[PDB]
């Protein structure tokens, strides 16, 4: 829903590499316990530096979370292509069969 | 098919990496609770019992949270995404969490406790693995706790991978100076104790680790 | 596997023994006390003692109401059924250590005593258990003091 | 009326149980264990009775 | 494949058999030889782990004040019994559900009795009331099965030093009423025996 | 009598309809219920309010057995609580201080 | 219409959404001046 229009969506602002690159980095394996502080705390505290947490916040807890009906809609999607991948990833019955 | 099959692949990644995103920022959302924790003490507030409700909140909807994501998806991912994204940001929620006040000795014990409650939740996740910053968190902000200059030589020359120890042993020294400086009243105090941490903020400090400048 | 209440859930069950598929519908009667009790503990540790009491409550109770229901349903459906029966019980019995053991990862006796108190509950229809905490005591004690 | 119904079950039969019980266990109450415990006979509410 | 040799001698007519070509059968039959005696090996190996309760801490030093039953000798051991009569029962019904419950009665009844013998003299290490404690136990065994299972049984009944007076007999049959007690507590779990 | 859903007519969400409805009208009344419990808290005195609560928990309780019953159920009867507390308080040793004449 | 007493709900209206997704605040931005002083902190 982005089109930000009107919302801060922090989840979406999270979504900016190589915070995001890295984080398919560590979403590779998904990291392989290479579970970089170094990449979590850089990039997940990197926008959220802007308090920092802190102290004496200007930040989270309920300032532009995505809701409960929007999380069982993103899990049932990914539980979707979850389903969808094996089933109709399987067939591709090298090269054009 | 390739085409296709890798643009699914990108919608898997894209859409695990949402649900991933989703219970880090839950947490670092969960962690403002100490924003404002309405004056964590300063020296003590005994007593200090407990608990930082929302705290009890974060643990609440991250139990029930791992209940459904449990429920619908396939494990493997599960145990992937609340792995990283939960200990990680766990271990960094306590780093930026230092930064908070004057300090408590009794709520070192209070925080020490809420901490290792916290330890306990982020484990009845998955403890059989490393849950290592119950350890690194609870020995850190125990090492906050700990106003033991000679201490702060000692840890940090053995353990505590705690690459903020700009503010951490600035913050450390902000808490046995957390003690110091409302040890007394106008003044709190005469920083003659943070005369030895203005030395030993050249000493205790800044021999960091032969980058000698903290 | 669905219905919360228990009049749906009575009544399908004896129509699924009247169609006569009565192995498969047991087994989904268990699932659904199953899931029952699953999201019965979806209400809320606080602290120990007031968890587990409240835990052990939860899951016996509803294990031995379920075997009122069971005699009550199976009228005259013999020893295998019931068997079928024991196997669920006992699975429930050892994830009930498992959720026990789940947080020892820091206990007072007390819990304990909710626990085999409630597990001699369970003796009031007649099933020990008790012998599988008096081998969780023995390789559990640790925090047991 | 159904409204009537509904309070007059929990609050006239429920409520009577979860306090006439718990004499076994103090409080603890109202709540998920009461839930649990109470499951008797007048639970059958939400069949017809409204519907 | 019997039926198929009598129909496969329709036009056929070979003769029909020569059971030589039912060495198969018999190859048949030591494929059933190696079948059950595959489970029938782990269960036992499974109630060889039977040997962990009742050596460690039972018929020890042991007061063992009237609890009954308590023979977590006989409980967890006839548990995994009907946990593999449990989860076989419905698709290979009388298949060694009975049979191996016969052998189960069996090798049960000999890991048990020999174990008696280290405690002949019949107070060990505390046991002259669990004297009856061993019998109540000894007495749980009676729930369906056979009658020369229960010929051993009654055998380890004489096992010990007394075990040799029949006072040990009508004393166990005045000690019959806690066993009727272990016969309602527990009852339901077992009762998938009968 | 919304939701007994042989589901779904709407399909609108599946099951998640009667969410917004309870969710709505708990929203809307619940700031005229706000000053109907507040002004109108010297209008819902030390009297029946216990039985005000006493049925309104009840039926904050017995919901569906829960669908979202929060805002309404926690912070309305807790400002109930506040209500009591204060009227309780004033109704206390002040209202006591006969003793202290 | 927004001025600096209502120009966030009235914005927010059933059809006050035929003012501009981030221009609901500034539905002024068709006017010589836009919105008075910060017509633009509601898209974050």
């Amino acid at each position: 829903g982005t089109s930000d229009r009107h919302l801060t969506r922090k989840i979406i602002t999270a979504w900016l590499q190589n915070g995001i690159l890295m984080d398919q980095e560590q979403k590779i394996l998904n990291g392989d316990e290479t579970l970089f502080h170094e990449e979590s705390i850089e990039l997940f505290k990197e926008i959220p530096h802007f308090y920092q947490a802190g102290k004496g916040l200007s930040k989270s807890d309920l300032f532009n979370n995505l809701t409960l009906d929007t999380i069982l809609q993103f899990s049932a999607s990914v539980l979707w292509i979850l389903n969808w991948l094996p089933g109709l990833k399987k067939a591709i019955n090298i090269d054009e069969v | 098919k390739f085409d296709e099959t890798i643009d699914g692949f990108k919608t898997l990644k894209f859409k695990l990496i949402t649900i991933l995103r989703f219970n880090i920022r839950a947490l670092c959302i969960y962690d403002i609770g100490s924003f404002f924790q309405n004056t964590k003490i300063w020296n003590m507030d005994v007593g200090s019992i407990e608990l930082d409700q929302n705290i009890a909140s974060l643990i609440s909807e991250l139990r029930r949270t791992e209940s459904k994501l449990k429920q619908q998806l396939p494990e493997k991912e599960k145990n992937s995404i609340f792995i990283g994204l939960d200990i990680v940001n766990n271990y960094a929620l306590i780093k930026g969490a230092k930064s908070i006040k004057v300090l408590n000795h009794n709520g070192i014990k209070k925080m020490l406790r809420n901490v290792n409650v916290l330890q306990h939740a982020y484990r009845n996740l998955s403890s059989e693995p490393s849950k290592i910053n119950m350890n690194v968190t609870m020995n850190f902000y125990s090492l906050c706790g700990s106003s033991e200059a000679e201490l702060f030589e000692y840890i940090k020359d053995n353990e505590l991978p705690h690459c903020s120890v700009e503010d951490l042993k600035t913050i450390l020294r902000l808490q046995f100076s957390e003690e110091m400086h409302r040890q007394l009243k106008r003044k709190e105090q005469s920083k003659e104790g943070a005369r030895t941490k203005i030395g030993k903020l050249k000493s205790k400090l800044n021999a960091v680790h032969t980058a000698n400048e903290k | 596997l669905s219905s919360n209440e228990i009049v749906h859930l009575k009544s399908g069950t004896e129509n699924m023994i009247k169609l006569g598929l009565p192995e498969q519908a047991l087994d989904l009667f268990l699932q659904n006390r199953s899931n029952f009790i699953q999201d019965l503990i979806l209400q809320i540790v606080d602290n120990p003692t007031n968890y587990l009491t409240q835990l052990a409550v939860i899951r016996f109770q509803t294990i031995k109401k379920t075997v009122e229901d069971f005699q009550d349903i199976f009228k005259e459906l013999g020893a295998k059924i019931s068997s079928i029966l024991v196997d669920w019980c006992s699975d429930e019995v050892d994830n009930h250590f498992k959720l026990i053991d789940k947080q020892l990862l820091n206990l007072s006796p007390g819990s304990i005593k909710s626990s085999r108190k409630q597990i001699d509950g369970l003796k009031a229809v007649g099933l020990d258990f008790v012998y599988k905490l008096d081998e969780f005591i023995k390789k559990n004690s640790d925090k047991i003091r | 009326v159904g409204q009537e119904f509904v309070a007059i079950y929990e609050n006239e039969l429920l409520p009577q149980w979860l306090e006439t019980r718990s004499k076994m266990k103090l409080t603890n109450f109202k709540f998920n264990s009461p839930i649990e415990i109470s499951m008797r006979d007048e639970s059958f509410l939400a069949k017809l009775n409204l519907g | 494949a019997f039926p198929n040799i009598l129909q496969y001698f329709d036009d056929a007519f070979e003769w029909n058999l020569a059971s030589k070509n039912l060495e198969l059968f018999s190859l048949l039959s030591k494929m059933e030889s190696s079948i059950f005696g595959n489970y029938l090996s782990d269960l036992k190996i499974n109630l060889r782990d039977t040997l962990e309760e009742k050596f460690h801490e039972i018929n020890w030093p042991m007061y063992t004040s009237n609890s009954f039953r308590v023979g977590d000798y006989i409980i967890e051991a006839l548990m995994i019994l009907i946990v593999v009569h449990s989860e076989c029962f419905r698709i290979g019904p009388q298949l060694i559900h009975k049979i191996l419950i016969e052998t189960q009665i069996f090798i049960a009844r000999y890991l048990f009795e020999a174990f008696k013998p280290y405690v002949g003299n019949l107070s060990n290490d505390g046991s002259l009331q669990i004297i009856v404690d061993l019998e109540f136990f000894q007495k749980v065994m009676g729930p369906l099965l056979e009658k020369d299972t229960e010929a051993t049984l009654r055998a380890c009944l004489q096992n010990c030093f007394q075990n040799d007076t029949n006072r040990l007999q009508k004393c166990i049959n005045e000690i019959n009423p806690i066993v009727s007690a272990n016969l309602k507590r527990t009852a339901i779990q077992f009762a998938a025996f009968s | 009598d919304i939701n007994l859903n042989k589901a779904t007519e709407f399909i609108l969400v599946d099951n998640n309809y009667n969410s917004t409805n309870e969710f709505w009208d708990g929203l809307m009344d619940r700031l005229s219920p706000y000053l109907s419990y507040f002004i109108d808290e010297k209008l819902k005195t030390e009297e029946d309010m216990i039985k005000l609560k006493d049925f309104l928990c009840i039926y904050v309780a017995i919901l569906e057995n829960f669908k979202l019953n929060i805002e309404p159920l926690y912070k309305i009867l807790v400002s109930i609580f506040e209500k009591f507390c204060s009227v309780s308080l004033r109704a206390f040793d002040d209202e006591f201080q006969i003793l202290l004449n | 219409t927004v001025q600096p007493e209502l120009l966030e709900s009235l914005t927010k209206e059933g059809h006050l959404a035929d003012i501009g997704r981030d221009i609901i605040q500034s539905y002024i931005s068709n006017r010589e001046d836009f919105n008075h002083d910060n017509f633009i902190n509601s898209v974050k």
